């Protein structure tokens, strides 16, 4: 029967010890959740590209084991029987028998070796058979298993107990036991695949994940982690593979006479050589390529093996002779008298040079003597004449030199290769070959017409979109095959595992489904509703809900539909003094990596070849120390706005306003506040060259500036940012900060207890929100993760070849022969210098971004804190009050206290007010009415007052303004008079 | 010690930290291709290769036009391995002497240590400024009776040289 | 709603008084508007019409977004033309250097081509990062010219 | 990066892994700036609740 | 905001309550003489809300 091979097949690939590293690799591997041919009769199963074999528990013993391709002498055989505390791994052509034991342990035909001292095997023998690079591999991991019906879960990684150099082919196998229904055993497959292997603290592969199986597994593969979160992740590109190769060479079928150049042995002397023109055939290059009846076959451009694939516009076979020496002068640019006067190949030469041996054909008549490439001039002028001959009959012996000059993609190709023509196909993704235009695409018809002289078209980026197919002369367009950016809409391994897949800009026809303007999105279904966007999917459609994956039309916060009218006014009768934390970075981890040590691991050889590059590392070090001093400058500019350091009063009688969360904690040994301690907890190596310069202001020193700023804000308020600090009681400062946003101070003192309770409840809610979700303090977490990712990719560049033979420098490199050592260390110096330069460029851009945010934080703590910003929506959503810096590492967490109205009402309002035939406009506030009585009140707090001359001023009359209504305005003097 | 463990070349301290090596595994590796752990032949012991105590070198000089005493710096290094020698978080600084008094930061070393002063080079804890403990009270107000019209001059680079390398 | 819909929720305000307060907030007393409302509206609409006429015939009047779009198109076309660049590469610009070269020589020529194309793409990415820093400065300027 | 530098070819696709993670770094930078434009538009326009 | 106007931004144009600034054509740059109102000679009194 067939059962689910859950997770077996994994094993230690790289043979080296490793710890806590997710070293992804690709080998011939068993995919997860594959079908197996379990037998309760030995099925001779094809060893496709490696197989995975396991026995069952069944108690007892699995006796003996029989393997091998066919046992029929077509290949050398293979056998891994187990008996008598020995393992015969002989490759002998054993007996072909369906009922063996030593029934089939015979016929000694062409064996290798044998291994002993390994009598291995309720158990489970895990085996892997693979033949890669000609070295057969065997793996073993025997583990007891009580269950026999259903294969147990769990990850078991195998070990290379032996690495056989069998040097054979293996194309099938089986397993036949001895004789005593019967026991069972499993058989699986492998495929070219890639996994992501998670090693433990003891270098034990405790986990492994595929990626070719599940799009969720694709996300686990790309992000190089076993965990994924909210977010669409670009994985790969969905490419439609070609069906079957098509070759359309022209209708010509004759064979060109290459014998009328190569078999032509009466070459023409280099003084006046002969060039033969050839065309209109499909003559083969196989006879010249395979039969190497020559001495030198140097090809520039084409190669001897690929010559049969291309069809050429025109071929000229230059023919001349030259001595055995100076043959290297037949090369682009190579100097010499023959090259200087007789024959000079062009610098951009393209062709094959065949200096086939003529010790018997060349040899008198073959005379020899700047000039243009492919020049030709034969003439004769204490005289001087270049008439020289050579009457030879091995060092000085002349030879025969024939040069083929090809020109490609300039005209209708006329001489082709031996490849047989194949029927043309249309409207299907098919890889093609038209006169050598190798490529893959779909062939459609276009209204464009090729000119009769024209052969094939092109686009920008030298893409041959249109080619008139030869042998039919038909208009065609090489549209690229259906390609679409495949993405993943996953809800995170923490919550679910169901996955949704996106196909970027493909009509649904070409592979539920839900069409978007960004493309058809499988794995999800539309929802005729509006929920806040979770995973932006694209083109206005975005997404698990109720244990189901959805993909709906993105909500935009619904339609509030505010009620406009000529007199529609909403004045808030209540407010919430809410604190909002918009977190900003100010600095990053200073690196200042030792470039001469990073790129060159203290190698004397590498240092010279690096200083040869001319102060590259000088600029690198200067830029890195400049941005490090820039981090120090940002920290000083944001935290050190004040010179004097203020100690908070021992008695905090701040009108009921707790700052114990934000003021320094006496119990904690440091000055970090309880909210600062929460920040520090919840936000929370030295390698070659890499280092971390500690900030000038330490964490306790940065916290000391932060505490000084908080103390100045709560005791001196905003005056300490201008000059000397001025003692301000906190209720007074909050009254001033109300007065600075168009709301009268009385709101504070008449709501002092209420605002204090709101502030403290808000700060408790800030602590709770920061303690529940990382999204609250995600800003510095993201920037620190960005810096750590940059450092990790920088140090992983060490493990990158960059074109070199080995990534590691100290041992394998700086150890080659000094010339080749210089060549390979130059490849490494270029690669690592490019990696470090792109790292420092990304770091300079990131430092510019952090510097913009640091100037933002400096302008906030100079305006939000050290004053009160009239810039609406700058210090938090709402009318701003004040702010609190918090010394979070590599950033600041501002507590942007803001005034936000909550409860509204409806009133009848008029732009003006008319009394006794005379206009009256409000000095401050807006005229509104509960209905029968008109009132003016602050724009952002319903505090109605009767209208008197104090709150109104007169300008104009009651016949010019539209929208005016009458009312009565009283006298601030008549009741005083009366 | 510079070492040649059965082919591998390097330089570092060969500790004896505990690790478990599988029989087929010779040595460990870090994220890069630098071998953190190597199993010593002839003993099968575990040795965690750690790089030497390297680090940058700074100079605390007060200016040739003022003095000539030099205080070379050794950062991110314990001075247990090579004037009065002073240690801090940023490193161990020689050529300077710690002082308990708080002085303003002239030459910042790192990790709060700042530095000629009285024919000697010092290395003190940075004085963050005058510890002005403002006497706050629930009924205390400060009012300035006067002012100072001071023209603070800040300079901004608006336009660099219009270099036009062709 | 005026400005209140960004502080808290939307609080409806008739346009006359909203623009009266938008005078009051720049030192121009509100009494100007309540007497000049007709002329103010006429100048408003006439200036909108002037914008329309500048958009209909005057070129590069919207030259800033047009400029950034042209810059992006020029960068993309520069990448596309860099596809048609040699960087050496056996005097071949087609990536299909194979079907002409064996794996060793094809490898070295295509490695030169990858160095060239990777350098061009890295130049494009660096220029796009600097241009996106400029665009983000303008976007944080618009987000502060909004709100 | 795979299609730009290499396209349908696979041998240079293998060679591109040998040049470190430049493909991944560049693609991550492009995705970062794309999300950057998305959040620019959200901070400019979508700031209305 | 500070040359042809007065900036209400605290600690933006000169350390203090900014008055105005005089540009000066410094080479390849500019220099602002940020005239500022910086108080001094404080005197402590008793306050009430
Ligand atoms: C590596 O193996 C050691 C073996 O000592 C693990 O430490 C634990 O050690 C105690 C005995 O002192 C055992 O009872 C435990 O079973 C061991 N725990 C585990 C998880 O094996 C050490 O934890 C292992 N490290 C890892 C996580 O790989
Ligand atoms: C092994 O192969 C050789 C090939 O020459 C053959 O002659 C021989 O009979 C084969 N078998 C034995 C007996 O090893
Ligand atoms: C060419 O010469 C070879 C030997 O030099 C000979 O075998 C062959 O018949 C000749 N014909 C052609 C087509 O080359
Ligand atoms: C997809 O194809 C269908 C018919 O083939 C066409 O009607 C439709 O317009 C195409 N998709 C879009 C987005 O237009
Ligand atoms: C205003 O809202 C607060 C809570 O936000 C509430 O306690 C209070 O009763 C409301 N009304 C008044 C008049 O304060
Ligand atoms: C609020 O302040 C009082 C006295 O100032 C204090 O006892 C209490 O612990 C504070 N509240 C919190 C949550 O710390
Ligand atoms: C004001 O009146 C309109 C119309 O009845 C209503 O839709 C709205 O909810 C009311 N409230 C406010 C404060 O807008
Ligand atoms: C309007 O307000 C006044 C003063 O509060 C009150 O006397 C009157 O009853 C209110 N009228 C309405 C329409 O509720
Ligand atoms: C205000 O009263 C006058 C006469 O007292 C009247 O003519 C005028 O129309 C009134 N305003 C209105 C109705 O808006
Ligand atoms: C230097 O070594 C001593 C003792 O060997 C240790 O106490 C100290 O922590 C080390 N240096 C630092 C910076 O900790
Ligand atoms: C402030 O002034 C009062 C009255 O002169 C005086 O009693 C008090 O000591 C002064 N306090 C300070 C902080 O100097």
């Amino acid at each position: 029967a067939y059962t689910n091979s859950f997770t077996r097949g994994v094993y230690y690939p790289d043979k080296v010890f490793r710890s806590s590293v997710l070293h992804s690799t690709q080998d011939l591997f068993l995919p997860f959740f594959s079908n197996v041919t379990w037998f309760h009769d030995n099925p001779v199963l094809p060893f496709n590209d490696g197989v995975y074999f396991a026995s069952t528990e069944k108690s007892n013993i699995i006796r003996g084991w029989i393997f091998g391709t066919t046992l029929d002498s077509k290949t050398q055989s293979l056998l891994i029987v187990n008996n008598a505390t020995n393992v015969v791994i002989k490759v002998c052509e054993f007996q072909f028998c369906n009922d063996p034991f030593f029934r089939v342990y015979s016929s000694a035909n062409n064996c290798t070796f044998e291994y002993v001292s390994q009598p291995f095997l309720k158990n489970l023998r895990e085996f892997v058979f693979k033949n890669i690079d000609g070295y057969f591999k065997i793996y073993s991991k025997h583990t007891p298993i009580n269950l026999v019906r259903d294969l147990p879960q769990g990850f078991s990684a195998l070990e290379p107990l032996v690495d056989l150099p069998i040097g054979i082919n293996i194309t099938r196998f089986q397993t036949l036991l001895a004789l005593h229904g019967a026991a069972a055993y499993y058989v699986g497959y492998l495929q070219p695949r890639t996994f992501l292997l998670k090693y433990n603290e003891n270098g034990t592969i405790t986990d492994a994940v595929d990626c070719a199986l599940d799009p969720l597994s694709e996300t686990k593969c790309t992000l190089k982690s076993f965990t994924v979160e909210k977010g669409i992740y670009q994985t790969s590109n969905f490419r439609v593979q070609p069906t079957e190769s098509i070759v359309r060479f022209p209708n010509i079928t004759n064979l060109c006479p290459f014998g009328e150049v190569f078999n032509a042995t009466r070459f023409a002397s280099v003084y006046a050589w002969n060039r033969k023109r050839i065309s209109n055939c499909v003559a083969d290059y196989s006879v010249l390529y395979n039969s190497a009846s020559f001495s030198t076959f140097k090809c520039y451009g084409v190669s001897p093996t690929k010559l049969n694939d291309l069809c050429f516009t025109n071929v000229y076979a230059d023919s001349f002779v030259i001595r055995g020496d100076e043959v290297r002068q037949i090369a682009p640019g190579q100097t010499g008298k023959i090259a200087d006067y007789n024959y000079k190949l062009p610098d951009d030469f393209t062709g094959c040079v065949i200096a086939w041996n003529s010790n018997n054909l060349d040899s008198y008549n073959y005379l020899y003597r700047n000039l243009k490439p492919f020049e030709r001039d034969i003439s004769t002028e204490n005289c001087y004449f270049p008439l020289q001959s050579y009457g030879f009959q091995v060092g000085y012996q002349p030879y025969r030199v024939v040069v083929l000059s090809f020109e490609l993609l300039h005209a209708p190709a006329t001489v082709c290769g031996p490849k047989k023509s194949t029927n043309l196909v249309k409207n299907k993704c098919v890889n093609f070959n038209f006169n050598g235009l190798t490529g893959t695409g779909v062939l459609t018809e276009s209204n464009k017409k090729f000119l009769p002289f024209q052969q094939f078209g092109r686009d920008i980026a030298d893409t041959t979109d249109a080619v008139r197919d030869p042998q039919t002369l038909e208009i065609l367009d090489i549209t690229p095959c259906s390609f679409g950016g495949v993405s993943v809409i996953t809800p995170g391994t923490n919550t679910s595992n169901q996955v949704a897949v996106l196909y970027q800009d493909v009509n649904c026809t070409e592979v539920n489904v839900f069409q978007t303007r960004a493309g058809c999105l499988i794995g999800a279904e539309h929802v005729n509703n509006s929920y806040e966007c979770d995973i932006p999917i694209g083109a206005g459609i975005c997404a698990v809900a109720s244990q189901s994956i959805i993909a709906y039309t993105m909500s935009l916060g619904a339609e509030n539909s505010v009620a406009y009218s000529n007199n529609s006014i909403a004045i808030p009768t209540n407010f919430t003094i809410s604190v909002t934390t918009e977190i900003l970075p100010v600095s990053m981890t200073k690196t200042s990596v030792d470039c001469t040590m990073y790129i060159c691991g203290d190698s004397t050889e590498c240092s010279n070849l690096l200083l040869q590059y001319g102060s590259f590392c000088t600029q690198l070090n200067r830029a890195l120390t400049g941005i490090a001093v820039e981090q120090d400058k940002n920290t000083q500019e944001v935290f050190a706005q004040v010179k004097q350091i203020y100690k908070t009063p021992p008695i905090k009688d701040f009108g009921g306003f707790n700052f114990s969360q934000i003021l320094p904690d006496p119990s904690k040994p440091s000055k970090r506040s309880p909210i600062e301690d929460l920040l520090f907890n919840k936000v929370t190596q030295k390698f070659n060259g890499l280092t971390v310069l500690p900030p000038l202001l330490t964490d306790e020193m940065i916290a000391q500036y932060t505490s000084a700023l908080l103390a100045g804000t709560i005791t001196s308020g905003w005056t300490f940012g201008a000059g000397p600090a001025l003692q301000i009681p906190f209720p007074m400062q909050m009254a001033y900060r109300f007065n600075g946003i168009g709301v009268t101070q009385n709101v504070l003192y008449e709501n002092q207890k209420l605002i204090a309770n709101q502030f403290n409840s808000a700060i408790g809610k800030i602590q709770d929100s920061l303690s529940s979700t990382p999204s609250a303090l995600g800003k510095l977490q993201d920037v620190v993760n960005q810096n750590a990712q940059a450092l990790n990719t920088l140090v992983k560049q060490l493990s990158s070849n960059f074109g070199a033979i080995s990534s590691v420098l100290n041992d394998i490199l700086s150890r080659l022969d000094p010339p080749e050592a210089e060549v390979q260390i130059d490849r490494l110096i270029t690669g690592r210098l490019q990696s470090l330069q792109t790292y420092v460029t990304q770091q300079l851009i990131r430092a510019a971004e952090i510097r913009a945010s640091a100037n933002l934080a400096a302008t906030k703590m100079s305006e939000c804190v050290l004053g009160q910003s009239k810039r609406v929506d700058f210090c938090g959503k709402g009318y701003h009050l004040m702010s609190f810096p918090q010394s979070a590492p590599h950033g600041v967490v501002f507590l942007h206290v803001t005034y936000v109205p909550a409860q509204e009402k409806n009133f009848t309002t008029a732009p003006a007010i008319c009394h006794d035939g005379k206009a009256h406009f409000p000095r401050e506030g807006v005229f509104v009415s509960n209905g029968t009585h008109w009132f003016v009140t602050q724009r952002n707090f319903y505090e109605p007052q009767i209208i008197t001359t104090d709150n109104t001023f007169v300008s104009g009359n009651c016949d010019v303004v539209i929208g005016i209504v009458n009312n009565t305005v009283y006298d601030p003097l008549q009741p005083e008079l009366d | 010690v510079n070492f040649n463990f059965n082919g591998l070349t390097g330089t570092g301290v060969l500790t004896e930290s505990n690790k478990k090596f599988l029989p087929f595994q010779q040595f460990g590796r870090d994220i890069a291709d630098t071998t953190d752990a190597v199993r010593d032949p002839q003993t099968l012991e575990i040795l965690d290769i750690t790089p030497c105590s390297f680090g940058g070198v700074s100079v605390i000089t007060p200016g040739t036009n003022t003095s000539n005493q030099v205080a070379v710096l050794y950062q991110d290094v314990n001075c247990t391995e090579v004037s009065n020698v002073f240690q801090t978080r940023a490193g161990c600084l020689i050529g300077a002497e710690h002082v308990n008094n708080s002085y303003e930061c002239d030459i910042p070393i790192g990790a709060g240590i700042c530095a000629v002063a009285s024919q000697s080079i010092i290395a003190y804890t940075m004085s963050l400024g005058a510890e002005n403990s403002v006497a706050y009270s629930n009924n205390s107000i400060a009012i300035p009776t006067n002012f100072t019209i001071s023209v603070t001059t800040e300079i901004l680079p608006v336009s660099m040289t219009k270099t036009s390398v062709d």
